[PDB]
RNA sequence: AAAAUUUUAGGAAUAGUUAAUAAUAAUUUAUAAUUUUGAUUAGAUUGUUUUGUUAAUGCUAUUAGAUGGGUGUGGAAAAAUAAAAAAAAUAAUUAAUAUAUAUCAAUAAUAAAUUAAAUUAAUCUAUUAGUCAGAAAUGGAUGCCAGCCGUUGCGGUAAUUUCUAUGCUUUUAAAUA
């Protein structure tokens, strides 16, 4: 949307170049990031909760981010906006 | 601006204004003197 | 318009019933009762010989009063007749009230009364104010009264014309049980101001101070000025310069100030906890009770100052 | 109280009695809690009965909830109308003028029939 | 209070008509076809009329005819009382009229009566 | 010009969407230019403004631009009841001059908010304010033998029917009005606490005589009237030598306790031991989680009597006192007329054969027709969504249940019948327990507001309440069918209206004679 | 929202599960509509819909006047279910009055916000691939009306910038994408009683190191550095609402620069212990809860083995209990609240004073209030019906501003507690001995 | 009614047209009128010894206004909206606030202005910092790597470098005079 032509500050028309259409019919992910989870059960024992995740092959720390989004979402903190957002936000390749 | 008291000639139409400007005789006594005591 | 009706007359119910009589010019309509009918009778010729704007009734029950009368007011002399009028007769205007109904209750009872009265009242509906007068009958028949009445905001604000007919000074102290309450802390404050006055004065007698009338214009003056202080001293002078003269009776009497006096501690909380949660109440209250029981109960109320001594003596030995 | 803008009546309760009416002056007025046109109105009937002209005015109230009902823009007790954008009864619908029956319209009523038949009864 | 400068000068003192608002916007072509159909819808009219630009009611020839074409409600008169009633309206009662009715021509009318029915025109005719 | 200092960038230029004047037109019921067809009988509420809303726009209510024949439909005003104080004449001053008339309406309202800052006790204010003494001298004149009550009731009804639809034959007036209360009486006999409601006149203890010739006031010294109320008020002869009534167009709404054999309460209930069927996916929190509905009283158990306030004789103007749920049963004439109308302009404007299409609002050249026929079918779709079809009887007829409130006016015209009952409170449902069970299971809050009902052959008459004042207006017309052909609202915007409602209808010839 | 047409009220009259509006119907007769469950979309124009909009909400509260605290609850819980009836479809661009290229014209809130030439010509288009990251064209085939409100409102806010008046000085703008709550009038007034607050109490105090919870649109955060406060930062448990807070902190000039923000529940991790992040204790902590109408009357407590509160009453408990953990010795921490849990819940008792008076585990160090001054709606979430306060709840409100310490750290601030004009507890005055 | 004075980095044509006239309301006459001493059009565009600066007859800024089809009314169109310009009986003329408070209501700070130095009295508080010579900052920006090597997602590694505020209205970096 940012990129997309636009009248600027001096009513000039600006366009950069990201909506351009080699830019703009861009897929989002190169590294192969698409992973499965077969299943992924919360079950609420006595006096604990067991979250349940089998899957054939994960990610560095995909377990343990997983288990801090269902806790935050125990809280409730998020809706289904947010967690579409996160999970179309793809992959960080930066640690700050 | 033309004072209209209470106890002139009410008119009793719905089309327009309730009180009209026919005065009392003691109201045209009345400003007789306060139209003498502006002409001093 | 509405409907009064005055309950009661005594030697301050008859002048309100008359305010009421000569200022509402047949607007608002009268209904006069009594505890006897001759007296209401009485009363109501009383108001038709000398000039009568407004028709008026005369009823010997309260519930044509209460059928009636939108608005009423009661005068009565004692608690006890009061409470006997609005709650603990059968056709009581209270436990019978309609809806909308005002009453307004104008003796000094206690805060318990004045509660559960208007409990009553709001459970049937109407509204209860507590209004206590302070005044004298002269200053009443001359139209001079001071009202605290408790109750509701808009309902105050739906009688201050008709209080005004009778009153000037009519203040709203809040909610019901706050203008009983009012009149319980003016007095036990006239109280204390005439006996530190009294002692005052005293210690003045005692300094060796011969000029009492320049005394009394510094101590208006000065952040220790009462106006019971301005009463009091020119009697107060011959009282201690002359302590083998007997007081002049007055129209405000010890015993008039106690009795109203006797319905704060049945309304304050339990003291016994702590023996004396209020040192200079009681300490005029002692020394009133010891200027009632010696003769002079009928007499002014600067006759504290010959039992100054005498509040010491429920000091020392009940201690 | 003739404004509609100006509740002179709603402030009975702001002042004990004559006297206190009678010395308030417009800054008093405005401590007690009073908008500006009600204390203005208020002080200008103090100052008029003061100079001997008691408040003896018209109560222009009713007359301006009816002048308002228009769409003068200025409120100059003119009336202008509002104009619909269906004025004429062949465009609501209606095909043409109604006739009238003329063959009801035209029979004699229940009283006239009632005395001919008295007549026909005292005549023979 | 007056509407001098708000509505046409023509319409100077100008009281009981239908709606004054209609006559100052005519002349757009979505009112101008709005009235040529009214005139239409009102009878009288062979060609396509409109009123003239300065005028709010009717005009004095249309309105003429108009009263002249409106059928009168009693038809087909049986008492020859009817038949003067008839006159009445045509001679006493016509569009902008200046004649005057005579006490000789209400006798005239008190003595055709013949049924009860005539009783209830011809003191109708009384009170006019 | 305007004094706008200089940017070196370009300026924007906005053309912001404000308020509509033709929404506030519509809601307040000022509009005057609406051409609305297909006539219903569905409801109109109407929020009353400042200023807003007189004879004239109630007029063109009643009477919409289509052309109709009749004011067939339910009128709510909220906030409309305005309250008057008598008129006086002064003697001494300048001259001779009448004062003392004005409305109290549109600046005092009904139920004034209470909040504070400091199961549960809350203040609120359920009955009207300024009526309320008047309410009690009504309620004071029933208070007490039970036979002197009976016929105290029974001779202050209205009329001698008291709005109750009940078959009377070889009866006068004076006894039909003992044999209703009488009938009510035998109905009421079985249950320990029950009710019905009535029409009643004003009685003498409410209306006192002031000396000047002889004028009648209330007791409350307030009125309940109606500013925008159009024609006359309905005049009904005292009998007692007939003469007109004083106040005999104000009535009230009394509803009556039988004997067999301010500060609201809330409590939040918990639970011991396909959310969304309107969305199609499955959402990790719902969007609506709780539901709100209106909580009314009981009715006891029910041969049966009718139980339902008809006026056929008079225009109803509601003015409730306490929060009162109404359900109005449709006259069959009225949507006879609203069929035989609709259906008249749908077979003269819309002659096309339409095309058959699926539904209504199909892709489509959008034709006259087609707009004809989508905005039939959303008229239907209102007629059907706002109501409920009861049974009678063999008979079904349209149910609209109107929430009225303290201080509303309520325009029910004449022939239509209705059901009154007390609102009680509100409650709250939660959606995802009433997923499984019924909303009863699922309550989470409970708001009562009303804490009424106490406990401590023939019925006895317990105590009186009077729930609604009906100011009673004379009939409006009917038009016929020249002249609803003939009438035009534009001839109406501005004059003839009192004309209107005083002569029968409006003139076949009116303004093109 | 896509819809169900088998679960609608009539599926054979109207079979793609709404009724078309036209344009044509009162508002009254949509409000019957909406009333009864059915669904509204426009047909042609966004005229109707928005006509239908502001209709319904008017006609809902004069059905339920707010008279008391329970009305306002139950008026706040109707007009969510009313509103949510109340469609437009997910194709915008193909209604009518979307934007005309020719005549530079268009309907909407988007001509309040916008040119009228620069909507028509290419914002129109931008505004098309901002719906598309949050509300696609395939899971979505129509959308509520206040979602699509909301989208335009927050597309203002992502094209331009949204000035916090009078916290921020004329130039200062922040940036909140979509559903992260921005600040009213009324909301401004808490944190406008906060900013004169840290205007003196800093440097008598010696606040450094500040520490910002629930930031939100971080509004609380930039008034904090202002004032003069040089360490502050913000934590907030939405993630993109830290990334735009970060990004308006770089774009505000270089005298914000020391700001962080990062993503925590409520207080940061804490939880390595080898790593020691103790070592960062804060002199104050904010906290500016939010008040919704649903969130302060359904307090009670729940859970078995961890027994929490709910609602705002839980919200003060988390915060009550694990602020001694990161706070310093002879530090405060500072509540920022609105006085609406005393009047929309009056029942209940203080929670504020429940946490004084019983637990003990704080002592109040101070307390100021301040009348509203303005108004608007009030703790506002983004894509819900917009509700102003009324008139006769308005001037019951208050801004509030509680500024509590440690029940260990009494010796230091004792001090303060024996000054004129004070009100020391009796465990302070015992701890004091002269 | 008249005189009079505008600008364009790549400079050329213009016209309901000029004068005469027994001509209101021009059926005629003429070798007509503007323009290279810069026209018409197009672009920018209220003007104004009122602003700012300087040694400066230099450079640089401006917000008084007007408005051939909305109504021939009115003396005059200036008429769809303005805290006064008090508007035909002294409404008020002591004063200061002169407005919020014309107090509710769909609606959003997008936007419009503005930039201190008391406007009644009922006692009683006012007055940035334990100073930072440069040392500190879970304060920004920021990754890389093959493990004998398959979607197992272990580790180096709590990564290291680069820009910083502040003091210090004795002031320092950027543009202009
Ligand atoms: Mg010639």
């Amino acid at each position: 949307a940012a990129a997309l032509p636009t009248f600027n500050e001096y009513g000039q028309r600006v366009v950069q170049p990201g909506a351009h259409g080699k830019e703009y019919y861009r897929v989002a992910t190169n590294l192969p990031t698409v992973r499965t989870v077969d299943r992924l059960d919360v079950v609420r024992q006595d006096d604990e909760v067991l979250i349940w995740f089998v899957g054939r092959s994960f990610l560095r720390h995909q377990i343990r981010n997983m288990v801090s989004v269902l806790k935050a979402a125990g809280h409730g903190l998020w809706n289904d906006l947010e967690l579409q957002q996160a999970l179309q936000s793809g992959f960080e390749p930066s640690r700050h | 601006r033309q004072i209209r008291p209470y106890y002139n000639l009410p008119s009793k139409s719905e089309h327009g204004r309730k009180m009209t400007g026919f005065l009392t005789p003691y109201r045209h006594w009345m400003w007789k003197q306060n139209e003498l005591w502006r002409n001093v | 318009s509405l409907n009064v009706g005055v309950v009661g007359m005594g030697n301050m119910g008859v002048p309100i019933a008359r305010n009421l009589g000569f200022k509402a010019r047949s607007a608002m309509y009268l209904q006069i009762h009594s505890r006897a009918l001759s007296k209401a009778k009485r009363v109501c010729d009383d108001l038709s010989v000398d000039g009568a704007t407004c028709a008026m009734r005369i009823h010997d029950r309260y519930s044509t009063m209460t059928k009636w009368c939108d608005v009423i007011v009661l005068a009565l002399a004692d608690v006890k007749a009061s409470r006997h009028a609005l709650l603990e007769d059968n056709e009581s205007l209270i436990m019978n009230a309609r809806k909308g109904q005002i009453i307004v209750d104008h003796t000094t009872v206690d805060a318990e009364t004045s509660r559960e009265c208007a409990h009553e009242a709001a459970r049937r509906g109407a509204y209860f104010l507590d209004a206590p007068m302070s005044g004298s009958p002269r200053a009443c028949f001359n139209g001079q009264l001071l009202l605290m009445v408790g109750g509701d905001a808009e309902t105050f604000q739906k009688m201050l014309p008709i209080f005004h007919m009778y009153a000037d000074n009519v203040f709203h102290m809040g909610e019901s049980g706050s203008g009983t309450a009012a009149k319980m802390i003016s007095q036990a404050l006239v109280a204390s101001h005439n006996a530190a006055a009294a002692e005052a004065l005293s210690m003045a007698h005692a300094l060796g101070i011969e000029d009492q009338s320049k005394l009394v214009q510094v101590l208006d003056a000065s952040w220790g000025s009462s106006t019971m202080l301005r009463r009091n001293a020119p009697l107060l002078q011959d009282l201690i310069r002359n302590p083998d003269k007997t007081p002049p009776t007055s129209a405000v009497s010890v015993d008039r100030l106690l009795s109203d006096l006797a319905h704060l501690d049945a309304s304050l909380p339990k003291r016994g906890g702590e023996d004396e949660p209020f040192p200079v109440f009681d300490a005029a209250l002692r020394s009133l009770a010891a200027a009632s029981d010696a003769g002079m109960g009928d007499r002014d109320l600067a006759s504290v100052v010959h039992y100054i001594e005498a509040g010491e003596a429920e000091l020392r030995n009940r201690t | 109280d003739i404004h509609r803008l100006r509740p002179t009546s709603d402030f009975k309760a702001s002042f004990k009695d004559w006297n206190d009416l009678f010395t308030c002056d417009k800054r008093q007025l405005r401590v007690r809690g009073i908008p500006r046109m009600t204390r203005d109105a208020i002080r200008t009937a103090v100052q008029a009965f003061q100079n001997g002209n008691p408040p003896e005015r018209f109560d222009t109230k009713e007359e301006w909830l009816y002048y308002k009902q228009f769409k003068t823009v200025d409120y100059s007790y003119r009336v202008i109308p509002e104009l619909p954008e269906k004025y004429r009864p062949h465009q609501s619908g209606i095909d043409q003028a109604p006739l009238p029956d003329y063959r009801e319209i035209n029979k004699m009523p229940q009283w006239a029939e009632c005395e001919e038949r008295r007549q026909s009864k005292k005549t023979v | 209070a007056s509407l001098r400068y708000r509505r046409p000068y023509w319409m100077m003192f100008l009281k009981g008509v239908d709606n004054w608002k209609i006559y100052t916007v005519i002349q757009q072509p979505d009112h101008q076809r709005t009235e040529m159909l009214y005139q239409a819808w009102l009878g009288g009219l062979d060609r396509p009329y409109t009123r003239p630009k300065c005028m709010a009611n009717q005009p004095l020839w249309l309105s003429k005819k108009r009263h002249m074409l409106r059928k009168e409600r009693l038809d087909g008169p049986e008492t020859p009382l009817e038949k003067y009633v008839l006159e009445w309206h045509k001679k006493f009662h016509s569009f902008q009229g200046t004649e005057r009715p005579t006490p000789d021509d209400l006798h005239t009318a008190l003595d055709l009566v013949e049924r009860p029915l005539d009783l209830s025109y011809a003191l109708q005719l009384l009170g006019q | 010009r305007m004094p706008r200092k200089p940017t070196p960038y370009v300026r924007k230029f906005l053309e912001g969407c404000p308020l509509p004047e033709t929404l506030v037109d519509d809601i307040a019921g000022a509009n005057l230019k609406s051409m609305a067809p297909f006539f219903t009988t569905a409801p109109r509420y109407i929020v009353a403004a400042e200023s807003r809303l007189s004879k004239l726009f109630f007029h063109h209510a009643l009477y919409p631009a289509g052309g109709a024949r009749r004011p067939c439909r339910v009128l709510i005003v909220r906030g409309g009841r305005s309250v008057r104080e008598p008129s006086f004449t002064i003697n001494t001053g300048g001259g001779r001059g009448e004062v003392g008339g004005g409305s109290r309406g549109y600046r005092d309202p009904a139920r004034r908010a209470y909040f504070y800052a400091r199961a549960g006790l809350v203040k609120r204010a359920s009955v009207d304010g300024l009526l309320s003494p008047l309410c009690g001298v009504i309620e004071a004149h029933f208070a007490v033998g039970g036979e002197k009550l009976c016929v105290t009731l029974a001779g202050l009804l209205s009329g001698g029917h008291g709005g109750l639809m009940m078959d009377d034959g070889n009866c006068a007036s004076n006894v039909r009005a003992a044999k209703r209360v009488a009938r009510l009486l035998h109905d009421a006999a079985h249950h320990l606490s029950s009710f019905f409601y009535v029409h009643t006149q004003l009685p003498d203890s409410a209306l006192f005589v002031s000396r000047p010739v002889a004028v009648f006031r209330l007791a409350g010294g307030l009125e309940p009237t109606v500013h925008f109320a159009v024609g006359a008020p309905l005049s009904v002869l005292q009998r007692g030598s007939t003469t007109v009534l004083p106040f005999g167009h104000i009535q009230c709404l009394l509803r009556v306790r039988t004997r067999g054999g301010n500060t609201p309460w809330c409590n939040t209930a918990g639970n011991d031991d396909i959310v969304e069927p309107w969305k199609l996916g499955v959402s990790l929190d719902p969007k609506v989680p709780f539901f709100m509905r209106t909580l009314t009283e009981k009715r006891p158990s029910f041969v049966h009597m009718n139980h339902l306030l008809v006026r056929n004789d008079c225009e109803t103007y509601l003015l409730p006192q306490r929060e009162l749920l109404l359900s109005f049963h449709v006259p069959e004439e009225a949507e006879a007329m609203c069929k035989e109308q609709n259906e008249e302009r749908m077979r003269r404007q819309a002659a096309l054969g339409y095309g058959s299409p699926s539904h209504v609002f199909a892709e489509g050249p959008r034709t006259f027709a087609r707009v004809l026929h989508g905005m039939k079918a959303n008229l239907a779709a209102v007629e059907e969504a706002s109501s409920t079809f009861r049974q009678g009887a063999s008979g079904s007829s349209r149910v609209y249940e109107v929430r009225a409130l303290p201080g509303d006016v309520v325009f029910v015209p004449r022939g239509w019948k209705y059901s009154v009952e007390r609102i009680v409170g509100t409650a709250i449902i939660d959606a995802v327990a009433a997923s499984t069970a019924s909303p009863r299971e699922a309550l989470r809050a409970v708001f009562r507001t009303a804490p009424d009902p106490p406990l401590p052959s023939n019925a006895e008459i317990v105590g009186v309440e009077v729930d609604a004042f009906v100011l009673c207006y004379k009939p409006y017309p009917v038009l016929s069918n020249a002249q609803a052909s003939t009438y035009v609202a534009a001839n109406y915007v501005h004059s003839g209206i009192d004309d209107f409602y005083a002569k029968g209808g409006n003139d076949v010839y009116h303004k093109y004679t | 929202i896509t819809l169900r047409p088998d679960a609608t009220v009539d599926p054979e009259r109207y079979p793609l599960g709404y009724v078309p509006l036209d344009g044509s119907e009162s508002v009254d007769s949509v409000w019957s509509l909406v009333k009864s469950g059915a669904f509204v979309a426009p047909l042609s124009k966004i005229e109707t819909i928005h006509r239908a909009h502001v209709g319904i909400r008017y006609l809902t509260q004069s059905e339920y006047p707010a008279l008391s605290s329970i009305d306002v609850v139950g008026l706040q819980t109707r007009l969510k279910e009313l509103c949510s009836r109340l469609l437009i479809r997910r194709d915008f661009w193909v209604l009518d009055d979307y934007n005309d290229p020719e005549l530079n014209s268009s309907f909407g809130i988007q001509n309040m916000y916008f040119d009228n030439f620069k909507w028509s010509q290419v914002l129109w288009r931008r505004f098309q691939q901002y719906v598309e990251e949050y509300f696609p064209v395939a899971e979505h085939t129509h959308l509520t009306y206040d979602e699509y409100l909301q989208l335009l409102r927050s597309f203002s806010h992502f094209e331009q910038g949204a000035k916090l008046l009078p916290l921020l000085p004329k130039r200062y703008r922040i940036h909140p994408p979509f559903g992260v709550p921005a600040l009213s009038r009324i909301d401004m007034e808490p944190l406008l009683l906060y900013s004169q607050w840290l205007k003196n109490f800093r440097g008598p105090l010696k606040l450094d190191a500040a520490l910002v919870i629930r930031s939100g649109c971080g509004a609380a955060v930039f008034a904090t550095k202002l004032n003069g406060v040089p360490i502050v930062r913000g934590v907030d448990p939405n993630p993109r609402a830290v990334m735009s807070c970060r990004k308006d902190a770089q774009r505000m000039g270089r005298r914000f620069d020391s700001i962080s923000f990062r993503v925590g529940e409520m207080f940061p991790d804490k939880d390595d212990g080898n790593g020691v992040p103790n070592s960062r204790k804060y002199d104050i902590i904010v906290f500016y809860p939010d008040q919704g109408c649903y969130n302060l009357f359904f307090t009670n407590a729940i859970g078995e083995y961890a027994p929490v509160l709910t609602g705002f009453a839980g919200t003060l408990e988390h915060f009550f209990e694990e602020a001694g953990d990161y706070l310093s010795d002879s530090g405060v921490i500072v509540l920022c609240c609105t006085n609406v849990y005393s009047i929309l819940k009056p029942t209940e008792p203080h929670p504020i004073e429940y946490e004084i008076k019983v637990n003990r585990r704080w002592v109040l160090l101070d307390y100021y209030d301040m009348p509203v001054r303005g108004k608007g709606t009030l703790s506002h979430t983004p894509t819900d019906h917009h509700y102003r306060i009324p008139m006769e709840m308005r001037k019951c409100m208050r801004s509030e501003l509680w500024v509590l310490h440690k029940m260990t750290s009494i010796a230091h601030f004792a001090h303060i507690h024996n000054i004129p004009g004070a009100q020391p507890p009796s465990c302070v005055v015992s701890h004091w001995r002269n």
